[PDB]
């Protein structure tokens, strides 16, 4: 189908982005 | 049950498992649904424990997924393999979390091990074998 | 290697007076399915452990357990 839900990121991906985000 | 304190404890717990599913519940202990799903979580555990471990997060103690996990229902439990998050069709519409107090022991068994089986074989995506609308 | 492997029994319909047929292996319920034999589905379910309820095939990868 189209617009099809996608996985969030790992933690460590979540952490390291919101590392970036400071 | 096992709790996680901090983001860093979080990764931790994901990277320790190299052939079971990693499930993880957010909210907090005195939440009432929270308490539904972890009586369940609990009683399945011993039988699940040669594919799957269980860890409890408070999102208030650690905050750091809220947003991105958009931990906005009271009791969210998601699976990860490999440090991968995995999927599953719920026939919610949610295909990222299961986000309420799923009561049947048996069914959450065979949830976890349907996400064990594809995610091993690959796949990012499985079905749980009762539909949930 | 110590367990039986995963054995399905199925129903046409889902009720409490339908036939029901089994077991058979993984890998013979997913030939029914990549063959036809199931196009509206069949209730099934894994006899392991006894306390079972049915599934619509459907939802079920049954090359999962082959």
């Amino acid at each position: 189908p189209l617009f099809q839900q996608r996985p969030y990121p790992s933690p460590g991906a979540v952490l390291r982005a919101n590392a970036e985000a400071s | 049950l096992p709790h996680l304190h901090n983001g860093w404890q979080v990764d931790q717990a994901i990277l320790s498992e190299e052939d079971r599913v990693v499930v993880i519940r957010f909210g907090h202990d005195w939440d009432p649904t929270c308490m539904k799903m972890d009586e369940v979580l609990y009683s399945i555990a011993e039988k699940v424990k040669n594919f799957a471990v269980i860890y409890l997060v408070d999102i208030t103690e650690v905050p750091d997924f809220n947003k991105m996990y958009e931990l906005y229902d009271p009791c969210t439990v998601m699976f990860f393999f490999r440090n991968k998050h995995i999927m599953i069709d719920l026939g919610t519409g949610n295909n990222n979390k299961i986000n309420w107090a799923m009561e049947d022991k048996q069914e959450m068994v065979d949830i976890i091990e349907t996400v064990y089986r594809g995610a091993r074989k690959g796949r990012g995506l499985v079905v749980s074998p009762k539909d949930y609308s | 290697h110590h367990h039986m492997d995963v054995m399905w029994e199925y129903k046409w319909e889902n009720t409490g007076d339908a036939e029901l047929y089994g077991p058979f292996t993984s890998a013979q319920m997913q030939t029914w399915v990549s063959e036809g034999y199931f196009p509206d589905g069949v209730y099934c379910r894994k006899l392991d452990p006894p306390g079972g309820q049915f599934y619509n095939s459907k939802r079920i990868d049954f090359d999962l357990y082959t």
